[PDB]
RNA sequence: GGUUCUCCCCGAAAGCUAUUUAGGUAGCGCCUCGUGAAUUCAUCUCCGGGGGUAGAGCACUGUUUCGGCAAGGGGGUCAACCCGACUUACCAACCCGAUGCAAACUGCGAAUACCGGAGAAUGUUAUCACGGGAGACACACGGCGGGUGCUAACGUCCGUCGUGAAGAGGGAAACAACCCAGACCGCCAGCUAAGGUCCCAAAGUCAUGGUUAAGUGGGAAACGAUGUGGGAAGGCCCAGACAGCCAGGAUGUUGGCUUAGAAGCAGCCAUCAUUUAAAGAAAGCGUAAUAGCUCACUGGUCGAGUCGGCCUGCGCGGAAGA
RNA sequence: UCCUCCUAAAGAGUAACGGAGGAGCACGAAGGUUGGCUAAUCCUGGUCGGACAUCAGGAGGUUAGUGCAAUGGCAUAAGCC
RNA sequence: GCUCAACGGAUAAAAGGUACUCCGGGGAUAACAGGCUGAUACCGCCCAAGAGUUCAUAUCGACGGCGGUGUUUGGCACCUCGAUGUCGGCUCAUCACAUCCUGGGGCUGAAGUAGGUCCCAAGGGUAUGGCUGUUCGCCAUUUAAAGUGGUACGCGAGCUG
RNA sequence: UGCCUGGCGGCCGUAGCGCGGUGGUCCCACCUGACCCCAUGCCGAACUCAGAAGUGAAACGCCGUAGCGCCGAUGGUAGUGUGGGGUCUCCCCAUGCGAGAGUAGGGAACUGCCAGGCAU
């Protein structure tokens, strides 16, 4: 016989893009979880303890890059 | 037998070796032997052939051996059951895929060339053919 | 000298040239200066000959296609990885 | 383990979580019935967004080869005791120029998968919510991307679809997982798919051009050899291509040798030089060794086809079990 | 028991007695605000002082750093007063 | 106020043997067998550094590779736990040919007698005793040999233990 | 209306480095000195508060340089969603989507507000 290690594992934490852009939102809707801001927030968005961007009004989610070093901002668009 | 010195994992998985090659043409020498199929080659029998190659041409030029053994493969003790771990490492093969040239060299002539490398063929399972640089 | 009687690519695409190349010919292109590149079908025993030479990549090229002469070198070449085969030739109009 | 009369309609699972739990149970995922509900849901077309998996690459993290720049060492050829003249089948930091590999590498990057917005067409609302009732948490095979194993198992573990489970028929001899195709019933009706049309066994001994001589068809590899057609490309050409055969085939020279006599059949080196009309101190060779023959190299007869390397289909040997 | 990477097939999730590592804490400051600041490495000169410190200049731009293992981020700095 | 860490935590409070065992079950799950694969096992073949007075093949053959059988050791748990008795010994044989002898040939580093290797060929034959329960093996003496395997590692509704 | 300068932005790797030398009548920088009121955990190295003697020397900005970094076609290749296949550890065809790298080439940024100084 024998025995082996690394046996251990962790449980996901359902990160990714939730409303993945395009999409109708609500005040309070979070939009995208990641552990660090590879989306930063843009107009109408909150950072969160955890770099959660969280929609502060209701409107249409819009994927973009700008800033000088081509970071992707999340925008609500309140049409 | 040659291996990578030290690696960042010791275990790797199988994988699969399915594609077309990437270094086809000789870039460095005038003839060379490439492999026509599909296979591994082993350390053992890279070291056989370079072996076979040098004593066939009595070191009058260059070798290169293009591939490099660095995936390691593992085998399980025998008379074991399944499970209890991967089994540790056995020896380092060299993934290959057809058309990627195996072997290189320059000074000698064709003669001497075909003539070493026929005999080199011998201790590689892949199919070989001997090719000529050309201008691009 | 170096002549190769062309012609003109009808329909371009991975199954136009795996049926150009199973009808023992092979695809090429012809670019550069100002005119619009023009895609090419060559047969490949006689273009395989001429390879054999080094001037053929050396010396300029003449390409008859319905009858108007270029003068084009052979810029890039691309070969079968295991099989004495051309797969696509690029040829600089010069 | 067993659970007894009939018919009609619908109809799954062997998955997740927890469990002194793993062959039980509870909730959910899946099923049935009833009540309500919105263009609710599904297919297709257009539009917006996320990728970072194939593939590709070495800008980063690791690995690796040959070159230049180099410090140079290790048996020196040579002194043979020298500074070492010098490279001694060796190794050798960065820097540049190329060549590869990576699930825990990405300066890049698809198809598909998934969400949302708009639109026609179709589908017995197929969609959602609640309540009554269950059943079930032993799955297997094949296709696809994989871990593990030996890219071994009708082996095991994951994700999608199909199949059976819960499914009859036709085809592959039989053969749940392959292919075609979804059995309301009855027919001495026709058509077709898989699959075939010489007889078992039903329908081409059909038509048009080729390959096969092995019964290949109707088991298998590395390799090997003028089987046989095709495709070009080569060289030798009536200034006579290749094999018969008629013949020559020399000297200084029994070449320094090494010895065994060595003169080519024991040897490192030599096949230097007269005529070369032609002319190998000779490749084979009997042999104590020569003393002999032949061929290499040629010109005497011929008289139209040859010489050997690739891309190709079939075929041959490797092929030995009760 | 919990967390990080891959297998995990470019949304989420996804198994093995698979491959690799950690966690059962610390901090009244190691938190809040304001103001200010930008390394690792290497080269040159210089008294001890050295392959190494403390200094002055230059090459380089995050190849440093995060209280911790790993992943994703940090220049407006999440890095340092 | 609980390393209830067996961490969705039985109770504040818990170790072993049974071959003296028994009950309900499983081939859902093992041991002997049969099936699947062949890492390992046996055998065959491919190239050639050489050994062999020079000389690679008369005999071998390193560094390497490709295969056949199921044939030992191995993996799975697919039939069997509402029963398939497995070691060895006696009697009884069949089949395979990878042939021990006999039979017919090739090469030979085959002078002869007597040898090495390879091909075809299964028609026939292919030990007696001491040791230990033997298979295996050692020894003593013969023969041409006392050949290798499968048959539920053959055969206990043919026999012992 | 045209020259260049300043401030705020869009666009953030054809928008950035290296080389050549120009700019001051304006604006900016260098700079004078500093008890204040402020400052160095030492120094006006940085903030500043009082200004114009000089300079464009460093910067800043402008014009050309193809030495770089980059943007990168057409064609070809790898990959594949569906269906159908072979000799099935992998590959072929009918179909659409079609990469990465490397060629041809492009290239020494455009552009919106006021705020002045210039000729008109
Ligand atoms: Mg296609
Ligand atoms: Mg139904
Ligand atoms: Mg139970
Ligand atoms: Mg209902
Ligand atoms: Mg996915
Ligand atoms: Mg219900
Ligand atoms: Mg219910
Ligand atoms: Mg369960
Ligand atoms: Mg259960
Ligand atoms: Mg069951
Ligand atoms: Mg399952
Ligand atoms: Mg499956
Ligand atoms: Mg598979
Ligand atoms: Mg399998
Ligand atoms: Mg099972
Ligand atoms: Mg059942
Ligand atoms: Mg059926
Ligand atoms: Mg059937
Ligand atoms: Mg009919
Ligand atoms: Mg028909
Ligand atoms: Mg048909
Ligand atoms: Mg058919
Ligand atoms: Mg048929
Ligand atoms: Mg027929
Ligand atoms: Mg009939
Ligand atoms: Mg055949
Ligand atoms: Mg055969
Ligand atoms: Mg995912
Ligand atoms: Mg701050
Ligand atoms: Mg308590
Ligand atoms: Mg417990
Ligand atoms: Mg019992
Ligand atoms: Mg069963
Ligand atoms: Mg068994
Ligand atoms: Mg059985
Ligand atoms: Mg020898
Ligand atoms: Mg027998
Ligand atoms: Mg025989
Ligand atoms: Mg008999
Ligand atoms: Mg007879
Ligand atoms: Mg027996
Ligand atoms: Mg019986
Ligand atoms: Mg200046
Ligand atoms: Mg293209
Ligand atoms: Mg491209
Ligand atoms: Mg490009």
């Amino acid at each position: 016989g024998g025995s082996t290690r690394n046996g251990r594992d962790s449980e996901a934490k359902r990160l990714g893009v939730k409303r993945f852009g395009g999409e109708s939102v609500l005040a309070g809707s979070i939009i995208v979880r990641q552990r660090g801001t590879k989306f930063h927030a843009g107009a109408n968005v909150g950072c969160g303890r955890d770099h959660t961007l969280f929609a502060k009004a209701d409107g249409k989610v819009k994927f973009e890059v700008k800033g000088p070093k081509n970071r992707k901002f999340i925008s609500i668009e309140a049409e | 037998m040659l291996q990578p010195k030290r690696t960042k994992f010791r275990k790797m998985h199988k994988g699969r070796n399915r594609g077309l090659a990437q270094g086809t043409d000789v870039s460095f020498g005038s003839f060379g032997l490439k492999a026509v199929g599909r296979g591994r080659l082993t350390a053992r029998q890279i070291e056989a052939a370079r072996r076979a190659m040098t004593r066939a041409v009595k070191r009058q030029g260059k070798i290169w051996i293009r591939v490099f053994p660095d995936k390691p493969i593992t085998e399980k003790p025998l008379a074991v059951r399944m499970g209890k771990g991967k089994g540790n490492v056995e020896y380092w093969v060299a993934l290959i895929q057809p058309g990627k040239v195996l072997y290189e060299m320059d000074g000698v002539p064709e003669e001497l060339a075909r003539e070493a490398f026929k005999l080199a063929a011998a201790k590689l399972p892949i199919k070989t053919t001997f090719v000529t640089k050309t201008v691009m | 000298m170096f002549t190769i009687n062309a012609e003109v690519r009808k329909e371009q695409g991975k199954g136009a040239s795996r049926r150009l190349r199973a009808a023992n010919k092979f695809p090429a292109i012809i670019y550069g200066g100002k005119e619009a590149p023009l895609a090419i079908e060559l047969d490949h025993d006689k273009v395989m000959n001429m390879q054999a030479k080094a001037e053929f990549y050396s010396e300029v090229l003449t390409i008859v296609v319905d009858g108007k002469e270029i003068k084009v070198k052979a810029q890039d070449v691309q070969r079968h990885p295991y099989k004495p085969k051309l797969q696509h030739i690029d040829f600089v109009r010069a």
